[PDB]
């Protein structure tokens, strides 16, 4: 989907995807972890 | 409404988080029963047939307002009011509207924000909302600030068009849909010249205070719906009434009975006991670099350095520092002396593998030793990585204050997810002045519990979520329950050197049970339930007590000179005191050393004035 | 703009000054072409047919209005527009009209104040007026404010018949005169209940704003006909613009773009010169309590001390030194050890005559030497009288800035006038700050017209007022100029110590011929035009110089031993040392230091132990 | 023309007066000296 230059863009197994309305890449975070990269746990739901 | 009941408000730009039913729930999680999101307000993802009912309760968003990829029909944001724009999005706008069209051109088509009145600061953006309808005739002028109107962006299409026309009890046709409460409801353009600030009707009587941000219900400060810089406690203020007063006619400053000290976008009667107090009277959080903070009279001030005053080093994610997210290979190095973290502490999992999205190689892991001049954090400590050859956090060995200042999801203040430590290990932490702990999900990690994080705290209403550690029937099942010789306090290790405090009492640093008063070592005393070594001139005797305190003044046995009220292995020899001559002190076979004349002034070997020769 | 035209006012509260036309006479000569009092507004025993036309420019009064003992006509007061009351008559009234009549029963008639709308402080007062005319109908609701209503006492009896009815146009017949122009104007009772203070009508679209005091010409804050606190460049301002604001995002202060000091009662861009600079951003006179005057950055600052800061006392008419008006022989005490006056001094006759109204014994000439120690007065020296056996001001010999932030008549910051000294003496004085200086009247002093004060003057607009003293010719011929020895920059004194600048050198507070180089007793040698004498170890060279400068390293040969690089006048026998061993040497051939053996503990007479027979 | 507890209260050889009208006492300055118990030289004007 998204080049090779965003490779590891997305921290914590997220997977890179493009928005081709806005002309964007963004990330799907995997359940627990918050930020516009995956960055950080969610703490005060489920540890 | 006493206290508007505020949530925190979400970060991702964009980002989706998980499923489209994972994103909800946080949405919903997040929002639910909110008033004033002290952050920005972001939906995205929602799709058809969902319940967006918990948004009508949203009084004011303090950054930006973001609505975007939906596919829903109806985000009802009726109560809505004000968006004080303290973040764009897009460096331009604090209402931005994006693409809420799904592949049937189907999509948003209710935006019924009747209340929204005010935009402090930001331009707006809609586009390819193919959907949308009755929004284009909203006058913007009365919103967006005269500075903004020139970079909005509003473009609308509706090809569709299954929609009705504005109610004719509608100013110019300009409603937010339909309905007649849906009509758009104009306090700027329509006054008079009086009036400089918003008003309520095209009487020159009607002119609002120039602290209403949206309306007012009167002439007053008192009577705005909200404010538009400060707020004290009923009134708007354009700033917090100070402290000291001037005085025109005797040209010195008086105390004000009524001065607050300010706190944010509130005035206080007091700062909160972990922060700053200037000398204006304002709660910060670190203030200049041509001062350093110090502790005085149970309140934080802080005076002007001198010449070369301690270093500060900044936080992750404040300064120079607001790109970065963890202590990357690349600003480690700025952490080498650092005595206090003006800020936060993220260390996360990239930082020991490297990005390559911002060019930062794979950190050492011996490299975390740098941390360990560190002793206090304002904001907070944030560990979600760790070496997975250690046992214990290592690098944090002389931190004792966790400030708390800011603190993470504005909540917590210490936060150690997910490790392979063995113990903690931070066994000089004394104090964490503010926010909650979270210490779950490390996969062996044992006397996480011993500790009694009661006694850390400062303030009140701070709670723990150890949670899901190494089993507590499982420690004891190996041993790994801390020694016995220490109190019921807690314990950071394995080692006597990691109890909080010990049964019988300590030495230095390590808990022993005695001061080994009679034999082995050079024999010390107890006080203030230590050990302290007298001076070795204090001659040992296996006996009984040996000394009672650090000078020679109360010894029992001293095979050295005992000069008098002291003792001293050699008598002084010319040591300056008085007559600006060298003090002399003879040799006595007493071991009590006493004055010669003046006369031998070359060793005075000799007792008496006339039995010292050459 | 330009400002208005000031001027001091007067504060004798019923003295006549002189006969009744050199009353008159000052009086026209204080208050000609004056718009704004600084102080009070006095007008006592003036008599008929005087033309009091000179008070038609007066706007406002700072202080407050006493009108009494006269038997002129008409008093036109027709432009006073407020009375700020920053000063009380008879401890409650900022405007007392009493007693206005001749023996004939017959005296003011006219006070015509048609332009008086607002007394800001205090309450009214008249009494016993039988001859005025149109001013019981006056609604005094409108002018002093309701705290005060309480505490005026207005007394009208006219009731002979020789005033006019009002012109019927005026609201419930209150006038002030006959005429069209010359009736009340209310501003304040006639409000409508959402005016928050003066309003020019009754429809709830004419209220001013809050700082006009006065009335008002807008609805703006720069409409106002006189402002009620501050007075930034055109508008009223409640308190100046702080200098740094807080910013409730980052929880920091910020620069303010337009923060302005407080002066007085103005915002200026940056305090006077000479006044102290607080971090508040507002120039006061004194530090705090808790406070020094730290040293001239530039500017003037305070600085927080540690302990006792120091020993500062009051000056005359300011805190316990409030109602003395000299140098009494009681309080001359509490100036015992200070070396800085936090204000005023007064000298004056009565302080050497005793004074039995106030209980004062007559002060002791020998006494005055307590003020030996000043060095710094911050305001200004009045001196009236001098014990007649002293020619020389000499109680201010150490004496070196007048900061001149109070001066006399707000003028004079140093006044020297009707003594019998010969010559003035401050021959450590260097700068007077501010205000004028005036050295006149005293018979014999003449060495005053040497000093070039333009040197002194720390600002322009200063200038020295030094006339008929004596002869400039007649003690030109009795000799009596200064010493040949003295540079042509001035000259305080007779001696050679009493000069501004050196001819050639100086002997530490003396001028002289030449240092003492080649010959004399002490040898010396010149930097700076100074002579400083040579390290007595410096042998009297009887043909050139002695040395080059103050340390034995510069003799040209030692008068003893020579230890090296210094000169020394016998090689150290007892000097500690390095690892505590103690230093001996010894002097050889060309008297020259080299160390003992290190066995000779006694010390040594010679090189190593053959040299020390121990 | 004032009591004896006045003698001495105008500095400057002022005279004392009573004002009969208001009950109060108060200075005839000379013509140089200003102030309520004529205690100041008039610096502004002749010396």
């Amino acid at each position: 989907e998204c080049p090779l230059s965003h490779d590891g863009y997305c921290l914590h197994d997220g997977v890179c995807m493009y928005i081709e309305a806005l002309d964007k890449y963004a990330c799907n975070c995997v359940v627990g972890y918050i930020g516009e990269r995956c960055q950080y746990r969610d703490l005060k739901w489920w540890e | 409404l006493e206290e508007k009941k505020v949530c925190q408000g979400t970060s991702n730009k964009l980002t989706q988080l998980g499923t489209f039913e994972d994103h909800f729930l946080s949405l919903q999680r997040m929002f639910n029963n909110c008033e004033v999101v002290l952050g920005n307000l972001e939906i995205t993802y929602v799709q058809r047939n969902y319940d967006l009912s918990f948004l009508k309760t949203i009084q004011e968003v303090a950054g930006y307002v973001l609505i975007a990829l939906n596919t829903v029909e109806r985000i009802p944001l009726e109560n809505l009011q004000i968006i004080r724009g303290n973040m764009y999005y897009e460096n331009s706008y604090a209402l931005a509207v994006l693409s809420n069209y799904d592949a049937n051109k189907t999509g948003l088509k209710e935006l019924p924000m009747r209340n929204l009145q005010e935009i402090l600061h930001g331009a707006v953006r809609f586009s390819n909302n193919p959907a949308l309808c009755n929004v284009e005739s909203i006058q913007w002028r009365d919103i967006v600030s005269s500075d903004f109107l020139s970079n909005m962006s509003m473009d609308f299409q509706n090809h569709l068009g299954s929609c009705q026309k504005c109610d004719p009890s509608c100013p110019n046709g300009s409603c937010w849909g339909a309905g007649e409460e849906n009509c758009q409801k104009l306090t700027k353009i329509i006054c008079a010249q009086q009036c400089s600030g918003r008003c309520r009707g095209k009487s020159p009587s009607d002119c609002c205070h120039n602290q209403c941000a949206a309306g007012c219900t009167g002439p007053r400060e008192s009577d705005c719906l909200v404010c538009r810089k400060f707020r004290n406690e009923a009134t708007c203020k354009d700033t917090c009434p100070p402290l000291m007063l001037y005085n025109p006619t005797t040209y010195q400053m008086d105390v004000n009975p009524e001065g607050k000290y300010s706190f944010g976008a509130t005035c206080v009667k007091k700062c909160p006991r972990n922060y700053v107090v200037t000398d204006h009277g304002s709660c910060v959080r670190a203030c200049g670099a041509d001062s350093y903070e110090m502790e005085e009279d149970g309140v934080r001030k802080c005076k002007k350095c001198e010449g070369p005053c301690r270093k500060v080093c900044n936080g992750i994610g404040i300064g120079e520092f607001k790109d970065s997210l963890s202590i990357n290979a690349t600003n480690i190095k700025h952490f080498k002396n650092c005595t206090s973290i003006s800020g936060d502490l993220h260390i996360l999992p990239v930082a020991f593998r490297g990005d390559s999205f911002t060019h930062t190689p794979p950190l050492d892991p011996q490299e975390l030793d740098i941390l360990k001049t560190v002793k206090e954090i304002t904001g907070f400590l944030l560990i979600q990585a760790w070496p997975e050859n250690r046992t214990d956090l290592h690098a944090f060995e002389n931190l004792e204050i966790i400030r708390g200042r800011t603190k993470q999801h504005g909540q917590f203040s210490l936060a150690v997810v997910s490790l392979n430590i063995t113990s903690l290990g931070l066994r000089s932490l004394k104090e964490i002045s503010d926010g909650d702990v979270i210490i779950s999900g490390n996969k062996n990690l044992c006397y996480a519990n011993t500790i009694n994080w009661k006694k850390l705290f400062g303030t009140s209403g701070q709670k723990t979520k150890i949670i899901s550690n190494r089993g507590e029937n499982s420690c004891k099942a190996t041993g790994q329950v801390c020694h016995a010789l220490c109190s019921p306090e807690g314990c950071w290790g394995p080692e006597p050197r990691d109890c909080v405090s010990c049964r019988n009492v300590s030495r230095g640093r390590e808990c022993v049970d005695k001061c080994n008063l009679l034999e082995g070592e050079p024999r010390e005393f107890v006080e203030n339930s230590e050990c302290i070594q007298c001076h070795p001139e204090c001659l040992p005797q296996a006996m009984n007590i040996t000394c009672t305190g650090r000078g020679p003044d109360n010894c029992i046995q001293c095979a050295h000179y005992i000069d008098g009220p002291h003792c001293v292995k050699t008598c002084p020899a010319g040591v300056m005191g008085e007559n600006n001559t060298l003090v002399w002190k003879y040799a006595d076979a007493g071991h009590v050393c006493h004055l010669c004349h003046p006369n031998c002034t070359y060793g005075c070997t000799g007792p008496g004035l006339e039995g010292c020769p050459t």
